[PDB]
């Protein structure tokens, strides 16, 4: 019937907010002068993870997000 | 009788909207055209950003794939169904994969075939 009074454990956990990148240019690289696109990241191996989706590159490792595919730099 | 491209353009990409397709966005367009699900883009025009308009240009030329230059993004959304809400609203839509055919399943209409004539010369 008290209040809760439960600022001894935490003080509120902040929720997560996703930073907003604006485009995906980094991905593909034309750019060759002569209309020659580059990709920049790695495709995924997995069936519905075709050549529309890629996969990430952390300072290891590579990721994929849809299917969590990893594989590791190694 | 006459249906010159910036009015059938509009009839296709309802007509797509109805039967799915119609990839709005630069992502899930640069997936469908990689994917090669692609037969038609539309590409705005009065793109501040020189990269987007190069690289989806370039996305078009490597798969061989038409690609239809008209003004005023704004416009695009109203033509793709962004706007709804009466017509208010409107966020501008300046690239667009016409999904599974040019037209759609659903569908044959002339005002389709207005755009491969037009293509092919
Ligand atoms: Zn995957």
């Amino acid at each position: 019937k008290k209040r809760k009074k439960k600022s001894y454990t935490t003080p509120k956990k902040n929720k997560h907010k996703r930073k907003k990148v604006k485009l995906a240019v980094l991905k593909y690289y034309k750019v060759d002068e002569n209309g020659k696109i580059s990709r920049l990241r790695r495709e995924c191996p997995s069936d519905e993870c075709g050549a529309g989706v890629f996969m990430a590159s952390h300072f290891d490792r590579h990721y994929c997000g849809k299917c969590c595919l990893t594989y590791c730099f190694n | 009788g006459v249906m010159d491209v910036n009015t059938a353009l509009q009839e296709v990409l309802k007509t797509a909207l109805i039967h799915d397709g119609l990839a709005r966005g630069i992502r899930e367009a640069a997936k469908a055209l990689d994917k090669r699900q692609a037969h038609l883009c539309v590409l705005a025009s009065n793109c501040d950003e020189p990269m987007y308009v190069k690289l989806v240009e370039a996305l078009c030329a490597e798969h061989q794939i038409n690609l239809i230059k008209v003004d005023d993004n704004k416009k695009l959304g109203e033509w793709v169904g962004l706007c709804k809400i009466d017509r208010e609203g409107k966020p501008r839509k300046v690239v667009g994969c016409s999904c599974v055919v040019v037209k759609d399943y659903g569908k044959e209409s002339q005002a389709k075939d207005v755009i491969e004539e037009y293509f092919k010369c």
